[PDB]
């Protein structure tokens, strides 16, 4: 269920980058928002 | 060379750094004439909505010659008494610490390697 | 002179209920020898910590530097550094939460030290 | 050699020991089930009697001993 | 569980030797911890785990007993 | 035939006399200590006195990464990472607290400087500690090592990608797409490489210092 809701997360285009701290230094790692790709499926499900 | 706002990396087995938290812990105040701080200089560190005590380790900050320089600007929690927080330090820690002026021993206690 | 010898017959005048003594391989560059010393009130920690110093100072001479008392602010654990030996003196409690005599004896098997893992994470998720 | 010497000074080491409590301390006590020793617990027994009466005693028989009796004719016959 | 039943109790064995010849720390109070390692670990483990655990002590007593002095 | 890069002087108004007076200084250590010639790219180990405990060495292997300075004060710098936190030193070869410097592994690498190795992948920069030496041949040449390493996300500490650089050790492919690589050739300066004024001959100067290195062993 991760992957896909990756993509929905992706196709629905809510993301956010957030910054961690790492002893080989920061990196810029993206989160993608599982709740929005999660509502965004279930519209479709509903929707014909 | 940590400033006021800096973000820093806190190296050590305390649950209050090791426990996740959505921002990353910032530097509130440097005990110094100047501002910045090097190794071995005391901050005022804010995390998870609280104030704490903590010690500055390593930077990536070129220095001088012969010395090690980090990926990551690395710090230690420290009790108002003095004592060390947690209780084990894995990542490696510089030996420069062990004569500069201030008090060191205890840190140095806890950390098992030396760079 | 202020040797291992000496220190460890000045503590066992000055009463240190508890006394761990550790050899330290040159591959640390720290220290020769590494000595943890068990006190009973903090009152008895500072006389403990003074006759020490006072003793250094008599005995050595030339080129010899001073050395710092530290932990004062501290009320239960206090450390000396002298050239080449280190001395911990601490109340009971403190020096089983540190544990430092396994960290040193087990220099790279301690279980706390196993307890702590490392961190990869290829996205926030 | 005494033999009831030995059996006292055994008694005697064994009573010094504390974690076993003397209730049967007879010369025939068992150690498995009427004193509750584990393997740990017959080690320290076996040096508790080697501290001052034995000291070339092995382990392969030792955890065979098992009573006061046995040690006592173990040390006896080899010394 | 372990990789002998025989060498945990060797093991300790050789430890309370050693213990009889240190000189300069209490004796009493390295018997003491000893018994306390040898009481709390071994009494619940698993066959990993107490590779793991005996592996270590071995290394100790192979090492001057860890240094002790 | 290898001259070591401290040698070479840098063009300038200084006079020759300074360079033959540090010149001498620079033999006389290596009698006492001997250099092993090497590049960047070779894996290092390094042996020196700790100057703050009492007659206790340290070691650190790496790899060499940048090699700067003329003269007396020449420097290289070699990088490692430990227990996944990495660390880099910069060493003074006549520093005279060196006890040892060995060559682990003598190699070449596409460029001459490979501090991007800092936003390349974790892997590309550790080394075991403890690997032993690996043989060498004296009737050959030293090797190329052709690796062309991997990128983390695109912020990056430098920007690599720009001409300037001249990065050659890249997989930019993977890591950019062809119309980033036309936005950076917008800083591309061409003219540079064909302006006959900017380049420094140094030939017959190593050929000289080469005899009267010689000629004093
Ligand atoms: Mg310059
Ligand atoms: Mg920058």
């Amino acid at each position: 269920i991760e992957w896909v809701l990756k993509n929905v997360a992706i196709k629905l285009r809510k993301t956010r980058k957030v910054k961690v701290l790492t002893g080989t230094g920061n990196v810029n790692v993206i989160q993608p928002d599982y709740a929005m790709a999660a509502r965004d499926f279930l519209r479709t499900f509903r929707s014909g | 060379a940590v400033q006021k706002m800096t973000r820093v990396r806190v190296v050590d087995n305390s649950a209050l750094g090791s426990t996740p938290y959505h921002r990353p812990p910032r530097c509130i105040h440097v005990y110094n004439k100047s501002g910045v701080g090097k190794v071995g200089d005391q901050i005022l560190l804010a995390i998870r909505g609280q104030k704490k005590k903590a010690l500055i380790v390593g930077h990536r900050m070129p220095g001088s010659r012969m010395t090690p320089k980090f990926d990551s600007n690395n710090v230690v929690l420290i009790e108002d008494n003095g004592n060390p927080v947690g209780t084990r330090i894995k990542i490696p820690i510089p030996t420069s610490l062990r004569r500069r002026e201030g008090e060191y021993s205890k840190v140095l206690a806890i950390a098992q390697n030396f760079v | 002179k202020f040797d291992i010898d000496m220190l460890v017959s000045l503590l066992r005048q000055e009463n240190a209920r508890d006394i761990c003594v550790i050899q330290v391989p040159p591959e640390m560059r720290y220290t020769d020898y590494f000595v943890i010393g068990s006190g009973t009130s903090t009152r008895h920690l500072h006389a403990m910590v003074h006759y020490l110093v006072k003793m250094y100072k008599h005995l050595k001479c030339r080129s010899d530097p001073y050395v710092k008392i530290e932990g004062k602010d501290a009320d239960d654990w206090l450390c000396v550094d002298f050239g080449s030996m280190v001395i911990h003196l601490m109340l009971p409690e403190t020096r089983e939460t540190y544990e430092l005599e396994k960290l040193w004896t087990l220099r790279s098997f301690d279980d706390q030290l196993a307890q702590i893992a490392a961190e990869t994470l290829p996205e926030d998720f | 050699l005494t033999l009831d010497g030995i059996k006292d000074r055994v008694l005697y080491v064994l009573k010094l020991y504390d974690k076993i409590d003397p209730e049967k301390l007879s010369v025939n006590s068992h150690f498995m089930k009427d004193l509750g020793l584990d393997s740990l617990d017959q080690v320290e027994i076996i040096m508790a009697m080697e501290d001052e009466f034995g000291f070339e005693i092995p382990d392969i028989d030792a955890e065979k001993l098992m009573c006061p009796q046995e040690i006592v004719d173990y040390i006896a016959d080899k010394k | 569980a372990p990789w002998s039943r025989e060498a945990v109790l060797c093991l300790y064995r050789a430890l309370l030797r050693q213990g009889r010849e240190l000189r300069y720390t209490d004796r009493d109070f390295y018997f003491a911890s000893i018994r306390r390692e040898f009481r709390k670990n071994q009494k619940l483990e698993n066959l990993e785990a107490r590779e793991k655990q005996l592996e270590k002590g071995l290394v100790f007593l192979h090492s001057k007993l860890g240094g002790l002095i | 035939r290898f001259l070591s890069p401290e040698f070479i002087p840098p063009r300038g108004r200084t006079n020759p006399l300074k360079f033959k007076i540090e010149r001498k200084d620079m033999l006389d250590r290596r009698k006492v200590l001997p250099i092993p010639e090497f590049y960047v790219g070779s894996i290092l180990r390094v042996t020196t006195a700790d100057p703050y405990a009492s007659g206790k060495t340290s070691q650190f292997l790496g790899i060499c990464i940048k090699r700067s300075g003329n003269g007396l004060g020449a420097t290289f710098t070699l990088r490692n990472t430990i227990e996944g936190q990495g660390v880099e030193i910069c060493f003074e070869l006549y520093n005279p607290r060196i006890q040892e410097i060995q060559v682990v592994k003598l190699e070449k690498r596409l460029d001459d400087n490979l501090l991007y190795l800092r936003d390349a992948l974790p892997e590309y920069s550790t080394f075991d500690v403890n690997m032993k030496p690996v043989p060498q041949e004296a009737c050959q040449e030293v090797p190329v090592n052709k690796l062309k390493v991997k990128m983390k996300p695109k912020p990056w500490s430098k920007r690599w990608e720009r001409p300037n650089f001249n990065i050659k050790g890249i997989r930019f492919d993977l890591a950019l797409t062809e119309e980033q690589m036309k936005e950076a050739q917008k800083w591309n300066k061409p003219w540079i490489e064909f302006d006959m004024m900017r380049e420094y001959d140094t030939s017959k100067i190593e050929a000289a210092l080469w005899e009267e290195i010689e000629a004093s062993k």
